[PDB]
């Protein structure tokens, strides 16, 4: 089977810090993009970060650029997503979303009512 | 025997009616063209095709004594991850953003990153349709709503040499949706081994002039896949 | 109540999944074997066939 | 190549030194 | 409330995992060492149809191995003879995309659906002296991907809606309707004894039906991306799935779990058709190389390389007989294997 | 006639500097040639009705390098013709066989690329229809049709001066019938109009419709700019490299006068252009293969494998 378990998560006031985790198992780490998705209170799921299988190429979202960072760790077989200058408007719900098809440069759902790969997600306040 | 005679003879009588209509139906087919329309719900696609006209939506115009086919795949779920490798030799794809709004930029922009760059979608051009042109000259002009906000590199961008903006116009709003453009155009030329290019244009809610538009690139598409086949520069 | 009733569908489901009587892989294998070795010798493709009794040459 | 007669040697002996063309 | 079902869900998921692991014996390959390799397979092209004009996306043969009949996105279908390389009919469509076409076990009508979310009915042996329209299935919202006759009057459509249905021709009315997927299913596979059907949907599992109950009996895991092809076996015991992963996995209902695995390294591109031969050695596979593949399913080593198509197959089929193997591909083409 | 004032000679200079001229034009033909002829055979890709108009003329051109050049290097050596007797009724006919191919291919494809560009919903396929292979056994036939006089109108004489005895192969001053007697007097004007002035005239007229068509984004500007002169490139190519063969026949046969004293000095200026002219002429043989390396793409990646 195909879990996706996110980890992290608390009331943390403006300024603090936090390192996100999402554990993947059932297949080749290595094979595959990722990404994160928030969802807030009255909104859609957005796109946050996204990483390639090496780690060379890196893009963000425009709302967060030197705040957030995000990198990967093969051998361990969990994607992390650094977290600095906290704002009280960074209050969702994350999950660590994978796209469908490997080895390849594109992938589309991601950001959908009802994916089929992602994890349940964890809960941060602010 | 004589019977087994009749039957073959009969059925090469209907191979060759068969034939003929099928030749018939070739010379047809080959004399239109068709387009794909994706866009969001806020983009104004609906009233783009009114405008050009006069499950699957269809509907017909021709310019030119040429014929033109356009689709509209607006009934299934959200996911087209499947459905739309159906329209592999289609010749263009006719591609509606709004601009005014700036929430969803970032997902019209995952949304033609992922178009551009798919095993299936690779030979075929699009044409980018930047709508809502006087929603965005007012809502930049009265103020309330800073685009370094959604997107922190407006600050260090100035506005291109050969831009031509409407005599009647302040800088500001020029500088903005040239600014827009340019990232659509910096997403495009990252990739693209010289086989497909997108056509960018600035289009209102008031247009009549856009069958034209989508008439001359489709001229230059099929000039362009015809000097390539002849290795004729 | 809605998303209840559906986990409740998908817990049970789950349930009879599990609660299911299963005999050894080996015996399966045996008997795929059994029937590969014994419709062996009508496969066309399997083994040559004369050509006149081919209709497609 | 050709000439009018085989008594003007000059041209004979030009279309022995010559291309055949 | 919905805790406590998911906590009793993960008892249940390692009560299955237990069961699962207490199952397992000496793989299937160690006692299929004893096996002869078959050697390379390789046929040629005996003949070669032409004549439609846009790609072929679905195709499905007679139960006389002699007609099959074949789908375009121009709206052309066409039901061929292929001893004598000559057309039989030509039936006009009203929508251009489609992706399924199917021939009843009798042979006396034709079904195809697509993008338009219905399914249509046409009339072979009729009186009149030419195919007419005899109905039109309506009620799924999602496109339909693959739809087969039962005897003469059921049919059993799957869509990209999450659901599988069953029609009735005379009435035109769900009789049942099933719902246990979450992603879109793409294939069916109806078993030889006609009393039950698999199924593939892109969440990356397999679902078993049956007919008159109407509940999932059981259900099947281990595949990474979605699941393209499905197909069954003879005896009715096993299947096996293609998927965008690029490796192919044969399942057994008796045992619930996995047996074999068919990958190479050197392979990149997804399956796109699976159909098994007559006595059910030799694999035949559709990939995306712009050619196609043979595979033993009792081992595991690639034998026999088809070739000879510009673009990518969308279709595999074998004939009752076994004797022939129709394959088609989006360069407008139709050839035959023997 | 009357005694010539000077002998009819070539200063040996002459010989080495045509000799190390013709060792490189000739390399590069078979080599060059042969390499476009490689990729088309090998894969299938490549294979498509626009693209065998071009081995036509790829083809061609070998047969031409091979029967043209290296028969004139020896007789430039011995002075001499001890090759055979028949086969003296071979050269002059399959030489002017393979220059009837090269002309009229190159009017093929001028014709060919006017209709893909005034095409406005054809699209191109990859293949080969019947049709393109009802032009090229069209042009090939045409042309081994059109050499028949010089097949049956050479001969052997044995004619002597300045005590010399030789054979020489060349045309017999006096016939049998009436239809080569009327071939010998208007030959000259008949190769002129049809292998030089008839490609040059409608190749050229054809290139300005397909010009007008795309002259009448910027990236691509570039591309119609591009294109239009490279079109123009290879066609002055082609008549600068045939223009001194084709006037040495006319300077023969206009100004040269029977009684001529200095008819000497006259006649030895005119070897100093069908030696070195054949050279040249030979140049458009090979041209080709090169403008379509700094043209096609596809074509580039080919030729550095």
């Amino acid at each position: 089977q195909v879990q996706l378990q996110e980890s992290g998560g608390g009331l943390v006031q403006p300024g603090g810090s936090l390192r996100l985790s999402c554990a993947a198992s059932g297949f080749t780490f290595s094979n595959y993009k990722m990404n994160w998705v928030r969802q807030a209170p009255g909104k859609g799921l957005e796109w946050v970060s996204d990483i390639s299988q090496s780690g060379a190429s890196i893009s963000y979202t425009g709302s967060v650029k030197g705040r957030f960072t995000i990198s990967r760790d093969n051998a361990k077989n969990t994607l992390y997503l650094q977290m600095n200058s906290l704002k009280p408007e960074d209050t969702a719900v994350y999950y660590c979303a994978r796209c469908p098809a490997p080895f390849t440069r594109d992938c589309f759902d991601v950001t959908s009512t009802t994916y089929a790969y992602r994890g349940q997600g964890t809960q941060v306040t602010v | 025997t004589e019977d087994q005679r009749n039957e073959e003879k009969a059925q090469r009588e209907a191979n060759k009616k068969i034939e003929k209509q099928l030749q018939k139906d070739k010379q047809v087919y080959r004399a239109t063209h068709r387009l794909l329309l994706l866009g969001a719900d806020n983009s104004g696609k609906s009233t783009i095709v009114k405008q050009m006209r006069i499950g699957i939506f269809e509907t017909k115009f021709q310019v030119d004594k040429v014929n033109f086919h356009m689709f509209d795949v607006g009934g299934q779920r959200d996911e087209r991850r499947k459905w739309i490798q159906c329209f592999n030799d289609v010749t263009a794809i006719i591609f509606v953003v709004d601009s005014s709004d700036y929430n969803r930029l970032q997902e019209a922009l995952n949304l033609f990153k992922s178009i551009w760059n798919n095993r299936w979608l690779r030979t075929i051009s699009v044409i980018l349709f930047l709508n809502k042109q006087d929603l965005l000259a007012e809502k930049v002009l009265a103020g309330k709503s800073k685009i370094e906000d959604y997107f922190p590199e407006f600050a260090r961008y100035t506005t291109p040499e050969d831009a031509t903006p409407e005599p009647g116009e302040d800088p500001r709003v020029t500088r903005a949706k040239y600014f827009i453009r340019d990232e659509f155009l910096r997403i495009s030329t990252a990739s693209g081994d010289g086989r497909h290019y997108c056509y960018p244009h600035f289009t209102c809610a008031v247009d009549t002039e856009n069958a034209r538009r989508i008439f001359n690139d489709c001229k230059d598409i099929i000039l362009q896949m015809n000097l390539r086949e002849y290795n004729l520069v | 109540t809605a998303s209840i009733a559906q986990a409740r569908k998908l817990v049970e489901q789950l349930k009879m999944e599990a609660n299911i009587d299963r005999i050894k892989v080996s015996k399966a294998a045996a008997d795929l074997m059994a029937y590969c070795e014994a419709h062996a010798k009508e496969d066309p493709l399997l083994t040559p066939v004369p050509a006149s009794e081919n209709p497609f040459r | 190549c050709s000439c009018s007669s085989l008594m003007d040697k000059e041209c004979v002996y030009f279309c022995h030194l010559d291309i055949i063309w | 409330e919905l805790d406590q079902l998911r906590q009793e869900a993960e008892q249940l998921k390692n009560q299955i995992r237990d069961a699962r692991k207490a199952c397992a014996d000496a793989t299937l390959s160690q006692i299929t060492n004893n096996i002869d390799p078959v050697g390379r397979i390789q046929m040629r092209t005996r003949r070669t149809l032409r004549g439609h004009l846009a790609k072929i996306y679905a195709m499905h043969w007679g139960t006389d191995s002699r007609l099959l009949v074949s789908a375009s996105q121009d709206g052309k279908l066409i039901i061929w003879d292929s001893y004598t390389t000559n057309k039989v009919h030509a039936i006009p469509l009203r929508s251009s995309w489609v992706m399924t076409c199917a021939y009843a076990p009798s042979g006396n009508y034709v079904a195809c659906g697509g993008l338009d979310n219905i399914c249509s009915i046409y009339n072979l042996k009729t009186r009149e002296g030419n195919v007419r329209v005899s109905r039109e299935l309506a009620g799924h919202t999602g496109y339909l991907s693959c739809c087969r006759f039962l005897d003469d009057n059921q049919i059993v459509t799957s869509s990209g809606d999450t659901t599988c249905a069953l029609w009735d021709i005379e009435t035109g009315q769900q009789t049942t309707t099933f719902t246990g997927h979450t992603g879109d299913v793409m294939s069916l596979s109806l078993a030889p004894d006609t009393r039950l059907f698999v199924s593939g949907a892109c969440d990356a599992s397999a679902k078993l039906w049956d007919v008159r109950e109407g509940m999932c009996r059981q259900t099947f895991t281990g595949h990474e991306s979605d699941i393209n092809a499905i197909c069954f076996f003879p005896n009715g015991n096993a299947f096996a799935t293609g998927s965008d992963d690029a490796t192919c996995r044969l399942f057994d209902l008796r045992a619930d779990q996995e047996l074999m695995t068919y990958s190479h390294d050197n392979i990149i591109c997804g399956i796109t058709s699976v159909s098994f031969s007559k006595s059910g050695r030799l694999l035949l596979a559709g990939y995306d190389d712009f050619n196609c593949n043979v595979w033993d399913a009792l081992k595991a080593d690639r034998a026999g390389v088809l070739a000879g198509h510009d673009n990518r197959v969308s279709c595999l089929g074998v004939t009752d007989d076994g004797m022939a193997v129709a394959t088609g591909s989006w360069d407008s083409f139709l050839k035959i294997w023997n | 006639p009357p005694p010539c004032q000077g002998p009819i000679e070539i200063k040996e200079t002459f010989k080495y500097i045509n000799t190390v001229v013709s060792c490189l034009v000739f390399v590069l033909g078979i080599i060059g040639n042969s390499t476009l002829l490689r990729i088309i055979y090998k894969n299938k890709c490549m294979r498509n009705g626009p693209n065998i108009l071009i081995a036509s003329l790829a083809l061609g051109d070998l047969l031409h390098i091979v029967i043209d050049i290296p028969i004139n290097v020896y007789k430039l050596l011995a002075e001499d013709w001890p090759f055979g007797a028949e086969m003296c009724k071979l050269v002059p006919f399959i030489q002017k066989a393979s220059v009837g191919i090269t002309v009229l291919s190159l009017c093929a494809l001028s014709i060919d690329r006017y209709r893909a560009v005034a095409s406005w919903s054809r699209i191109k396929g990859i293949g080969v229809p019947k049709w393109t292979a009802v032009e090229i056994v069209l042009i090939w036939v045409v042309s081994v049709v059109l050499a028949v006089p010089e097949a049956i109108g050479f001969d052997i004489i044995t004619m002597d001066y300045k005590g010399s005895y030789l054979r020489i192969c060349l045309l017999h001053p006096v016939q049998k019938t009436a239809f080569m007697q009327f071939y010998k007097t208007a030959k000259d004007w008949w190769l002129f109009s049809f292998y030089f002035c008839l490609p040059l005239a409608i190749t050229a007229f054809f290139y300005t419709l397909m010009t007008c068509e795309m002259l009448r984004l910027n990236d691509h500007l570039k591309q119609r700019r591009e294109v239009a002169k490279t079109v123009f490139c290879l066609v002055l190519v082609f008549a600068l490299c045939w223009l001194p063969l084709h006037l040495s026949r006319i300077l023969k046969l206009t100004l040269y006068n029977q009684n001529d004293p200095n008819r000497c000095e006259l006649l030895s200026f005119l070897l100093v252009l069908d030696y070195i002219g054949i050279n040249m002429a030979s140049l458009n043989s090979c041209i080709n293969p090169i403008a379509l390396y700094l043209v096609s793409k596809r074509f580039k990646n080919c030729f550095k494998s």
